[PDB]
Formats: C-alpha cells, structure tokens, sequence
RNA sequence: GCCCGGAUCCGGGCACCA
RNA sequence: GGUGCAGAUCCCGGCGGUAGUAACAGCGAAGGGGGGUGAGAAUCCCCCUCGCCGGAAGGGCAAGGGUUUCCCGGCAACGUUCGUCAGCCGGGAGUUAGCCGGUCCUAAGGUAGGGCCUAAUAGGUACCUACCGAAAGGGAAAGGGGUUAACAUUCCCCUGCCUCCCGGGUAGGUGCGGUAACGCAAGCCAGACUCCUGACGGAUUGGGGUAGGGAGAGUAGGACCACCGUCCUACCCAAGCACUCAAGCCCUUGGAGAGCCGUAACGGUGAGAAGAGGGCGAAGGUGUGAUGGGCCUUCCGUUAGGAGGGUUCUCCUGAUCCCUAGUCCCCAUGAAAAGGGAGUCUGGAACGAUCCCGGGAGACCGUACCUAGAACCGACACUGGUGCCCCGGUGAGAAGCCCAAGGCGUCUGAGGGGUAACCCAGGCUAGGGAACUCGGCAAAUUAGCCCCGUAACUUCGGGAGAAGGGGUGCCUAUCGUGGUUUAACAAAGCCACGAUAGGUCGCAGUGACCAGAGGGACCUGACUGUUUAAUAAAAACAUAGGUCCCCGCUAGCCCGAAAGGGUGUGUACGGGGGCUAAAUCCUGGCCACUGGUGGUUGGUUAAAUCCGGGUUCAACCGGGCGAAGCCCCACCGAAGGCCGGGGGUACCCUCUUAAGGUAGCCAAAUGCCUUGCCGGGUAAGUUCCGGCGCGCAUGAAUGGAUCAACGCGGUCCCUACUGUCCCAGCCUGGGGCCUCGUGAACGCCCUGAGCCGGUGCACAGUCCGGCAUCUCCCUACACCGAGAGAAGACCCCGUGGAGCUUCA
RNA sequence: AUCUAGUCCGGGGCAGGCUGAAGGUGGGGGAAACCCCACUGGAGGGCCGAAUAGGGGUUCUGACGUGCAAUUCGUUCCCUUG
C-alpha cells in the first residue's frame, strides 16, 4: 500500500552517501556521482545559471 | 549474518562428561583436486583443509602417481 | 503515443539482451590452413541453440566446438581440409563434392566460421555450379551462391524430431526462454490501448484496419502483416 | 492413457495421445550401435546418448538414438 | 556493528558527542539559564548517515 | 490555365498565395 | 510620499464559545495481603500468593540507529493519569584479536585513459589497456574452564595450530617392502608445460551418526504426610593428537546357464557372477587432553575463611541437524576467479628437506548497546512495515487446549455501581420453519479415524471424501506382527503398531479442543496462473494448441545526432511481426471497395543536363529528354471485411456494389414490439427450464456448435437446518451512568431563535395578525435550524486547456 | 527504481498427511496373442492443511471513519513442489 506500509521498507542502506569534495551527503552511491557538486565525473563545480532566481 | 549453507552445524554430547550444549560451524568438506576434461581423481590421493605438510603420505609411488592412473597417461609420454 | 515494444526492445536493455556467458562458446570453426585431423573429445549441451556441440582436438593442440552432426562418438577421428574424405563429421570443401551431397553448417566465404544450416536437424544439398561458384539449396528451398573453397561438414545436424512433443502448459515454455532472448508472454496488440498499439482501442477487440502494410512505413507502424504478398491459409 | 495418466483430465485427448506416442518411442528397449543391445541406452540431454556397459557416448535425435 | 572508520575512526562533528553547556560557563556568564541551541535527540531527531 | 487522348465537349496525369 | 481599512474562503499574533465536554474500552492478561523509602505512593522497592505467554510475549544475531550501554545523583519540562521511577535531566566511565570479520578474488554490472564520433562538453562508446564491483558467493590456521558495574573465539590459565624466517640434527643427493591395488621422514634452487580441489539443479529413498528426550537401580538434597508413599533436582568432559570404519571404488585368485548373486526399488554377470583373500577409505566413536575443572551437597566460624562427602550402573526413543550411497527428471542440464596440491621435463650447485627439536615475527581497520506492541521507517514510546535463524501431555502435526526452562501483569489511567436506556462481541429460546428479504445475507446444520458402499455423465484419466449405512469411552485380561540390545530363528529386558474375549457407567464416548451441509439444472471462461498499491478479482489479461506474414545473414525487424548498436557466443526444427484461444465435430459464398504484392503497350512526371529565342552578359520565354509514384492490368478473404430487394411459375431474369447467410444456434450476457406463444415447476412464477422461430439487429479463426475436469464467477429448484421472521424475552464480557486525574476539534453576523396562518425573488429566529410563554440543572432522542464538512463532478458558457483519433 | 514495474547475478525457505502414473515381481487362466488379481514403485504447473511458518485479500457491503492507522482490526475465506 502506497503509504504507511511501504515506508517501512526505507531502513535499508540509502542512495546518498557523504561526499569528500563538498561534505554533503549527496553522492549517489549507486552512480559514482555527487548529486550537488558533481564529484564523478565533473572536474569542475557543478553550478547552473538557474541555480537562483534573478 | 543467520543461516547460510556454506556451514555445517554440529553439536556435541556423546563422549562427554561435563554438561553443557553449544553448537560449532565447520565448512564442508574437500574433494580431490581440480580442473576438468579427463574426470577421474585417484586412488590413494589425498585432500585435507589444512596440510600436514606430508610429502609421499599425499601420493601414490608409481611413475605419474599423484597426475592419474594409466588411463589418460600413455599419450604424454 | 508511446513507443511500442519492438521500439523498446532495440535499445538493448537488459530485458532483451541474451544472456550468454551460459554457453560453452561460439560455435564456429577455427582458422587453419593445412591438413589436419582431430578427435572429439566430448559431446555437450548448449543451453539456448537446440542443437548440441561438439569439442574437438587438433593434432597441433586447438580446441575448438562446432554444432555436433548426427551419428558422431566420443574419440572418433576426423579429417579436415581439402584432402578430406565423405565422411559424416569431416570438414571438406564444397567445390570437392558431388551432386546431391547432404551437409551442414555451410561457409559462405573462407573463414567465417559457417553460416547455413546450423539448428537442429538441419541440412544443405549441392545443386549444381556457376562459374566461379557453387549452387547449394537451403532448408528454406532457396538457392544461395558460396566460394569455392567454403568449408562445410558432412551429415545432419543433431536434435531432429525437437518440435513433435507438445509442450502442454504455459511452464514448460517458461523456461524454454529464461535461457532465451525472446521476450515472454506475449499481449495481443488489440487487448492494449490507443496510446501503445496501433491496433488498440474500441468497445469491440478488432484490427481497425487492414493487416497488411506496405514496406515504407516508418517505424512505429510496421505491425500486423509486413509487405506480404498474400494472406490467407490455401 | 498408459505413460500420460499423470496428467489427469487435462490438456486434451488428442494432445495427450501426441504426447505419450513420442514418450513410448523413448522409451522402447534400444540396441547400442557399437557394443549391442548389452546394456541399456539413456539420454543425457535432447540429442545425446551412450550405452552405459561400453561408456560411449554419441549425438543421435531428440528422442530416439 | 561495522562501520567503515570514516564516521568510527573520524570522531567528532562525525559519530561523536551532543553536550550540555559546561557547569563553569554557566556561573561565569551569569546567564538566567544557559542551553546549547544545538541539542538533540537520538530518537527524534536526525543524523547525517 | 497545360499536356494528351477521345467526339467545342469528355477522360487521364500535373500546373494553380486575392 | 511606501499617506487614512470592517470585509479580500485576506496575512501574521494573541484570545474566546463548544467545554472541564469527547477520548484515555474494543486488537482473548489480573490482581490481592503484609512491610519500606519519601514532603508527597493504585503507579517505585522487598516477601508470599494468584494469573498470562510457552513455533512466541522465550533464546541468538543483521541492515538501520548512534551512546540509546554501565555506575552515581535528580524530577522545572518529558511519559496518554501519578511518579520518589525511566530509552528523560546532571556528573563520571566503557569497545583490547596471527586463528572472528573487513582487507583479497571474481559475478551480473560499471569507470578512467586512449582511440573513434560531437559545434562543444560535465555528451556517446562496438575496440585496446588498466582498475572497480559481495561484512549471507569463494577465501591458511583455536578450543575449553575462568575473570568486570560495563569487553571478551579479543584479557588470564591450560592444551594447541597456521604462514614466514633463523639455529641443531636426520630422510635424501648415493634408501627400502609387496604379483598388485599401494605402504614411507621423501634432497636443494630457478624455470617451462599440464592435470586435477576450488566448483555448484530439482525430486525421491535406504544406511550410519549426533543434539535432544525417556525408564529402572543407587547416593545426597528438597516437596508433601486426613491416608498412601509417591513426586522434583544433580550424576558430566571442548579443540588438538593416537587408533578405528560403512558405503563406494580398486587388486590377486576363482571360473558360472536354462542358471546363480543381490536390493527399499531399479538390478549384476564370460568385456568374468558367487566363494576366498586384500588396497584407499565419512559424520562419529574410544583413549589422552583432565588427581584438571564444574555440578550437587554437609559441618565449624557465622568478619576472613576453613574442613569434608558424592559425582556410579543397565537399557530405550531420536531429528526438519550431520555424511554416505542409490535411482529418476528436463524443447530447464543447474557461476567464475584469485588461492591450493600434484605430475612430467630443462638448467645449475654438492649440500640438504614437505621429517624431528629449540628460537623469533604476524601491520591496518570494526568490536558498547537495541535488533523491535518503547531503541529501525511511518510528523508520536503509532495495533502498520522491515527481519531472519532456533525451541513435556493429547494429537498425524511447528494446529487448538494445558504446563516446564525463560519472561511478564507497561499491548502503561483508575475507582463505585441489585450494573438504567442504548451500542460493540457472545449463550439460550416454547409452537411454526424462509411466512424475512433485491437475494436463506447473517446464523444454524455437518465434521476426526476404521469397515462397508457409491449414480448419471465422461476427453476413460476422472466424477469420488459422490450419495448413503455401521462402529468408537472406561475397566480386567490376552493374542499377533515388527524393532533393538556383540542377538538368523527361539528365549530375556525394553519399545511400537494391529486385533480379540469378558465386565461396566452416563442424556451424550472424535464427550472439551480441533473439525466438509448435501443434491438437481442452466450460462460463462477450457484448466494451474495475472490485474486497477487506497471503492472493480471478473466472463477481463496470459496460457498450451491452431494458423498467417517478412527474411539466406553485408538479410529481415528495431535503437542512434554520428561513431555505431540490440536480436547475435544466434542461422529457417531460426529470429522478428499479427489474429485466435485446450480437446472433439467443422470452418460456407464473394476480389465490386479499401489495403498489400507484382507487371506494363501506353499517358503524366522534379532538379540537373541539351537545343532555339531573348539579353553586348543574365534574369526571362519556349522545345526535347523525363526516375520513383499515380492512371491501367492481375492475384490475395485463418487480408479489413460483406452476405439485399423486385417480377414470374423450389425454379428463372434485373439493380445497387461482387455475391446474397451454408453447417449450425436462438427471444441468448445478442428480440425493439414484449411479462412473445405452449408446457414444467409453485396455492399463486415479469425471474428460471424445455420447445417454437414473424432472427428490429445470430453465424463460422472477425471463429460456429459443444461442456468432461476446474471456479472466493452469474442464476433457478429441492432436502436438511435454523431467532431471518410471526414476536419478542432472559442472561454474560467491554463501554455508557456516578466520582478522581489528564485534556482537544467542527459549527459561531447576533444571542435576540415557542408555534400557527400570511408577506416577500414566490417555504422567516428577527417582518404582520394571533395563540402561547416563571427561572436554573441532569439524563435520553436526533425532527427543525432549507444542520456541519468541500470556489458542483451533472448541465451550459469562455474566440480556456490536456490526452487520443483520422478521410481536418 | 531505499516505494513500485520488468530483468539479470548471488543467496534463504515451504509443519503434517492423502491419492498412487510409467516401470518391476509373484500367482490364476486359456496352445497362442494376451487377460485378471495381489504387492512393490513414487510421477503430477495433483489434493487436504500451521493466529503470527510464508503469500493473498472474497463475504459480512462487520468495527473504525476529528482512527491504533492519509488504508488498519475482527470474522468468513483463497494458495502452498511450483
């Protein structure tokens, strides 16, 4: 069932793990891939011009 | 971390006088050595976990006694 | 719409990939240049094919499989090249045989590995020659045109009869394509919807339209009966 | 209904009967080709077979050496 | 428990300590009454992996 | 508007942004 | 000028009314007496007793949490009430490894760098190289007894083992036994090649063990003693080392049949059976480990301790745990590596171990605690989800019931009540027995095991536990069959199952518990399976069977912007694409239309090129040549599909547009008229069954007819049974009622709301005319307040959307 | 893609009973082919069956419906060698 019984199912090891270059915990684990500053496969800073309104 | 196969379990009280029962996991036993195409392990061979660092206790003394008997031999000769 | 599930499928996901690290190896012969002779060396199962393979020594040490023909043994001995004699098992060459000599797993060019006639029960007659080439009728009745020198194997391919039994219920041809790429079971176009099928829809299951469809249309649309030339069971 | 009563009261006479036609040539006593009939020919899988005196093993049909 | 000495063998501001303002503090400051505005609870609230 | 065929009309295939 | 508020289902803050009101019951548990601490005890502590779990509410450990763990001290908040208590608050502490796990290996899979591509990359990737990928897969070597408040295969004691390196010897270099299978202290260091463990499914069965559980004898201790003398507790031992082994497979001899040998079963044998000897060989067992412990117990001092006794014997049963062999099955044939061992060769030195003895070394990281009706996720100390592994009587049983070991009365609010009405769960009812109702919904009936007995139909397998009939307790003795014990059979002791004779009691002997109501007829889908997580489990989907289409591989079908890619480690008995839906009996006529395929005398046909005119050059005008497609022709209905009318005497002619509904079936889940007409069933039948066939508008893989077996599918009838009803009554558990503690939410212009007739946008609490009306409180009822809750889903509008379709 | 849909790789499970397919053996018949009976054997998308072994989610249109719960609880049921 779509609610309290299947959040039961979410206490096994997440998706996000810590990352080392920003210190958030948003590195796929799954992917090889931080999901905030793109440590992966991105030298550079993740960063977008939308990433804030004007 | 319960069960798994890879273990047998075993527990002990026969040739005991103490009093008490507990249970030891051992892994299976071995086989005689592998690879495959011919497909016969010997006679008088032998297969232990561990090694008694046996030398001829672990081997036939004939010619190719350890490699198999005459049957897939006589055309390496 | 949605994409259609042969649209899906040629992405090559994991749900239509064959999964063949099961498989003792391609079958195929190897690239040799004398004449040799080899002894199989065992008779195996290969798990999705249908027919079985055998293994094969050469005198200079290569080991190689090749689909298993009809009445072979275990330590028999073969011949390979152009020296080689009509026998079941021998890998000769096509511009050396007679007429009406049965064979199987045919070469097209010299060493690819053969190409014709390779599933269970299956078999090539020689009928006839052009100039350069030799004429060999396949199991579809058609006529293909291969080199001189393609090798090929004397005899049938083993697993005849494969097709007689019944599989008699929905599990036994569940396995059948666990070890398969085929996809299984297979929903009819018209028990879908409009947005998945060009088939689907309407208060009564029925093709809209007529089956047939030409050659050009684009992909998408290509369902039913493809550019057929006739319909119908006479 | 012989060999397929193990089925029951499924599947059909006619495909029943198709069934257990092919399994009674299966299993009819065989003659091995290279020693005889001495002893008795088993299938390993779809086309593969040996006799099990001589231990040769050989590529025969589907369902009948 | 197996962790893999980067919570464990790091310790700190990772898998370490949430503690009460110091007893000297508290009378040094003379503050009315003195907390950590960072205090939390292991059941309620939540810890970052 | 054309070509073309057939008895000015008809047919076939292409031309044609008020 | 950021300039004036009552409205915006306005934003934010504070506060009312409801109201000290609901809730603190339901999911099968329960407390009572005596004493203590404390300012203050239903709730914390001690003793006795009583109740509940006992395949989980007990035991062991994951992912996840992150200090919740342990000791001391507290009670402002926190806990559904209280609190002196706590998973809360303050102060101190706690996790020890050569042998456990990571670390290593590879799996499905992925990444980086090169190449190729990209306008470019933070983009793609078939190829090459490297690396990554498992705390349940593979993977060298440890056990016991003890020790803390909190850790222990990690610390102490005893007994060990692995890998590598030293020192001293020895077996070898230069040695032996056997017909043989094989037996063994057998050299060293550097290579090459090879082989075999590693290393593998499901089903079913035998044999051998072990944990566990019982009976008897004895010694200590305990419980009961109205009378019997029975009942409970303890009695026991690890790894390593030495020895032993059944199955199986091997080695000598031997020489069998119209037969022998053998299994639970299949079976074995001149390609060599039985009989005789032998070789290799599990789990375990027996010694040693161990005059070591730990278990039970007595006495003295009752501080510190000290001094004794026993720990034996004979049997039975027994795994879902362990190892060992058979056999069978597949259009299933059921991982790979690091790491191990051995063999055969080549080169080198004469010193030298895979065998004994002594010595040294073995990084690094994890380790506390919970693991769940209070430690994880669900906003919560949430009846959900996440867990896996394990556990005497009755009995087939891990079921239901009762009870040990262990745990609990915290699924954390209580007290009073001759216990109101009423509600949620339950028991019983005279006479009748579906009269209730859309409908027998709900409830009742039956029920285990043994023997007898069992119809139509049928795809010959089933139906089938059909239907139906009889038996069953207790006591007193027996018999038969089989197991086990150093055990052919017979005796003896234990044990299991199946029967027999007699005696006997009750309303009732499967006495509780557990535990099928049955039969007749029709429709529908063949069957086992799947589905709208949160109103649909079905006749829908799938299926096996049938049939059609494309394609000879540089193919067919599909993905990409490209490089390229999936099917493909594949080859027509195949890959891809449709329709129908098991089997049985069958599958009719039509190629006019649309669509597909092929062909062509011929017509039309773009750009480019060619020719003529024009322009000192062009633009621009013509002509010729003119591919595919279209016009034209033919074929195809298990391609989409379609299957009428008129005139004349079943027959013939004509038009739409080619033909004119064949076999069958029917008032159908399809028939408007319509409750069609006749019969059946009922006292009475718009439903049901049978028959008919004016078929609005039945019909053949768009599948027609057809039901054997199956169904948490739809319907009708009968028997049995009953509180469903006539028609209600009595009893029980938990709430409600009265009291203490905690403590909300919705309605709210206003508080001004008795009602009847009117007025008025046409149904007034408030207006008009009357008739009424002393104030407050408690319980009960829900008729009215066009009661509360949600910018109506219906309908229409807007030059508003979104998804689908095609002849826009 | 910690939910869910499909797939691939590596693992862990399903108390206790019933029916009795092919095959095998021994009697009894008939010259024969072959038939009858008893036993043995252990097949199958067979059958009965554990609140909480695991899985599902039909009835009461039961309780709850400002919940224990933004989908739960009780009764009656369905499956369980593929």
């Amino acid at each position: 069932m779509k609610g309290t019984p299947s959040f039961g199912k979410m206490n096994k090891t997440p998706t996000h793990v810590r990352c080392r270059r920003c210190g958030r915990n948003s590195f796929n684990a799954r992917k090889g891939y931080c999901a905030a500053c793109g440590f992966g496969r991105s030298k550079k800073i993740r960063r977008y011009s939308w990433q804030n309104k004007k | 971390s319960p069960q798994q196969r890879s273990g047998s379990f075993r527990k002990v009280f026969v040739k005991l006088p103490s009093g008490k029962s507990t249970i030891h996991y051992e892994r299976r036993k071995d086989n005689i050595a592998r690879c495959g195409m011919c497909k016969k392990p010997l006679n008088g061979v032998k297969n232990n976990y561990t090694y008694k660092y046996s030398k001829t206790e672990k081997r036939p003394e004939r010619v190719y006694g350890g490699y198999l008997c005459h049957k897939c031999l006589e055309s390496l000769i | 719409g949605k994409k259609l599930l042969q649209q899906r499928a040629g992405r090559g996901g994991i749900n239509f990939r064959s999964p063949s690290w099961r498989r003792v190896g391609p079958a195929r012969y190897p690239n040799i240049e004398g004449d040799h002779k080899g002894k199989i060396i065992d008779i195996l199962h290969n798990p999705g094919v249908t027919a079985p393979v055998v293994k094969v020594k050469l005198d200079n040490g290569l080991q190689f499989y090749i689909p298993a023909v009809q009445g072979v043994a275990v330590g028999q001995e073969i011949s390979i090249g152009k020296n080689a004699t009509i026998s079941n098992g021998n890998i000769v060459e096509v511009g050396q045989l007679p007429e009406g000599t049965v064979i199987c797993n045919v070469e097209k060019l010299k060493g690819d590995g053969g190409k014709f006639a390779r599933a269970a029960g299956s078999y090539a007659v020689i009928s006839g020659k052009a100039g350069n080439k030799v004429l060999i009728k396949l199991s579809s009745e058609k006529i293909v045109e291969v080199s001189q020198n393609a090798r090929a194997t004397v005899g049938i391919i083993a697993g005849g009869g494969f097709v007689e039994k019944p599989l008699l219920k929905a599990g036994n041809n569940y396995w059948k394509y666990r070890v398969r790429a085929v996809k299984w079971p297979v929903v009819r176009g018209v028990a879908m919807n409009a947005v998945s099928h060009p088939h689907g829809g309407g208060l009564h299951q029925s093709v809209s339209r007529p089956s047939t469809v030409s050659r050009n249309a684009p992909p998408g649309r290509k369902v039913g009966h493809i550019a057929s030339r006739r319909t119908g069971r006479r | 209904t012989g060999i397929a009563g193990r089925f029951g009261a499924r599947y059909g006479s006619s495909t029943r009967k198709k069934w257990k036609e092919v399994m009674e040539r299966r299993y009819m006593p065989h003659q091995c080709p290279y020693c005889k009939t001495t002893g008795k020919v088993v299938r390993i899988a779809s086309g593969i077979w040996y006799c099990r005196k001589c231990e040769t093993k050989w590529a025969g049909l589907a369902y009948t050496p | 428990k197996h962790k893999s000495l980067g919570k464990k063998l790091r310790l700190g501001k990772a898998l370490k300590r949430n503690s009460p303002i110091p007893a000297w503090v508290i009378i040094k400051t003379q503050a009315e009454i003195r907390f950590n505005p960072l205090r939390r609870n292991w059941r309620r609230n939540n810890l970052k992996v």
